[PDB]
């Protein structure tokens, strides 16, 4: 829930301006202290200048080896209660 | 009044205000305007002050800034000042929302 | 006052009053009109430094900096301006929640 | 009037009418010509200055800037024009539909 | 006592106490305002040490430093000043913990 | 004594001793407080080499280095200073082990 | 003796020998002593030769090495020193084993 | 013989016998023992040339390297002793078996 | 006769030769102790063209080569004899071939 | 005839014919032999021009190149003859053949 949906990164050449003139965020620190979420249709284009660049923060698994060491606690519970 | 902030941007007596009204028709935002003036005015230099930067005469040496110097300051000043217009008119990145539709 | 804080944010006595508060009005910030009237007083160099920077009448010799230097001074004094003025409006990253709509 | 105007983007005195209407028929826009015309202007040097940039005579001197620093303004006046004609015949970037035909 | 401190820091006595005060209102940080009495003061070189940097007269000849390098070596402590203020505030890297509600 | 050794870090009789006990009150180590006393040193050369560093009278000629280059060995001695303070704090790379509780 | 040694790694009557036992205190290696001794004279070529460089006074002209090239050699001795005193600490990279408790 | 050999090695004449001594048990090699003992020798020129490099009296003038270009002299000197030296205990690459142990 | 070809390849009459054989016996090809020999000669232009590079007196003016140039020529020509014993000695790549024995 | 090609090659006559022979006899081509040659006939600028190179008696002026400008061209001299030799042993790059053994 922290991390596997990926956090979309821009590299802004002014952070404040930007927020202020698409989601017409003034007071930024205030709408972090208000929890303000933005909100985003799903069908987004972006238009930066040369400078900006905006990517994905995307990483491969979010758990790791959770699903090996899962299925091995699975069978060493079975192995103890001994059950077919 | 316009005319005055061009002639005060753009250094005075150079030009005669027809042809400045000309320079601010030719372009809505003044300082476009005055960045036009002083690339037409870095021309004049060729008159006001010849190609003759230093002479001596009898007990009298005078040495004036070459003609390079003060139009290549000329062209600084009509690239600060078109950069300042550019500044004026520019506008932030920005993200929006495409749509299409569809059934 | 911001013409009072202006005066001496640029130096005194070479602009009259009314276009200090032309440049107040043009922009909110006074550091934005004091970067804007120093570039308005590198214009002025040209007829003090281009027409003569250093002279020399019978047995005395005067030299000034030349156009180049004192213009790219004031160029300087201005760039610095615009610089603290950005600063002073800027502010630092930081990231933000975002939420949309589901049933 | 465009040759009236073409005079002013030049020096005025040092060229007939007959080769500056050449120069306007040419090419459609005016700022081609005066880049065209001034480096026409800039051809003169060879003979000015390329003979003598500078010379004493008995207790007196004189000195010009040497011909490359004058035909290099000239060539930054030429360039700076065909720049200028550039940018107004420049477009910015588009985004544009594709219509195939299919049955 | 903050006035004396800042009359050390920004050398003394081309200024005067009202406005040092209100430089210490505009950043609490006696370097910070430390910093911008440096550049309001390399402004003021242009009229303690004008354009004209060295003159021969008579039997004495005096070269005094150039205005640019005086507002340079003023440009510099500025800099100086401001980087220890960041020096002042500025905290290093370290990592943190992430919380986040479940069922 | 601190107060000794900041003394010798800096030359010896060009200040007053509560300024001394101040830098030292302000940082702890000596090495910042000679560092910073430098700087302040530096400061006092815009009014004994910026107005004039090399001067002739009649016969007699005196130069001196330009402010440029004094500062610039201030400078270096309050830059090597500030080094010096942290090459004395900085330690070297280390590896340590992690433990987290579980059942 | 080390004190005779350190005597003879700088011009020896510069110095009293309280603080150079000081220095020797300060660092086991006597070349470290010597580099931070050597920084700390580079300082007082300040007041043994002055900014005055050169003059000339009747007809004698003496022409002496800038305080800037005297402490540029001063910091050089300094940092050869403590490269010296690094090479005498230095011990060759090299790898070694690893052993953890198993059953 | 050793002293003998360095005296060569270095040039003659400048440094009493114990010094030298005193340099061959600093270190095994005499070159390493040149080498440091050519920094050493570095060391005197401030006093030779750091305060007069060229000097004018009446008609005559003398003048001499600069004390850049002399220590610049002593320290190649010392470097390439050093490198002389290390070059001598250099020894090329090899490859070498490994023989761990097995039932 | 080796001595002879080693006091051609490095000038006559500055070195007695028992210098010149102790070169020789310290390394077998004749380049590299005519190598080692020129840069001990390298030492002695401290003696033989002093710091002293150029003086006038009276009516008559001499120039030298700086100690530096002549002993920047010696490190050269040093270096081309090392160039030259190491073409001497060095011969080129080239593969093998490896067997181990196997049953 | 092979000494009369080196005697041509290197500059005709400074050196005895028999060391010329000497030098016939290291190397087998007569250009490394003269490469060598002019490598010893730069060695001998050192008593021509190190010493003076430009001197002034009265009113004659006499001025000469440096020894580092000759030393180069004879340099240069030599190492083109390397790289004529080079260039005459060498071969150009080709293809061969493999052909090993099986049954």
């Amino acid at each position: 829930k922290m991390h596997s949906t990926p956090k979309l990164k821009l590299k802004l050449t002014d952070v404040a301006s930007f927020l202020a003139h698409n989601f017409g965020v003034e007071d930024p620190v205030k709408f972090a202290k208000e929890g303000g979420k933005i909100n985003l249709d799903g069908h987004e284009i972006l238009f930066l200048n040369k400078d900006e660049e905006a990517e994905f923060v995307e990483v491969k698994s979010a758990i790791g080896d959770a699903k090996e060491l899962l299925k091995l606690l699975f069978y060493c519970i079975v192995d103890v209660s001994e059950t077919p | 009044e316009k005319l005055r902030l061009l002639l005060n941007d753009k250094d005075k007596k150079s030009f005669t205000d027809e042809e400045l009204n000309l320079f601010l028709e030719e372009a809505d935002c003044i300082y476009c305007a005055a960045s036009q003036g002083w690339i037409l005015k870095s021309l004049q230099y060729e008159n006001t002050v010849g190609e003759m930067y230093e002479y001596k005469v009898g007990q009298e040496t005078y040495k004036s800034s070459s003609i390079k110097d003060l139009v290549s300051v000329a062209y600084q000043n009509a690239d600060k000042f078109k950069d300042m217009c550019t500044n004026k008119k520019e506008k932030g990145s920005f993200m929006l929302g495409i749509s299409t539709e569809f059934e």
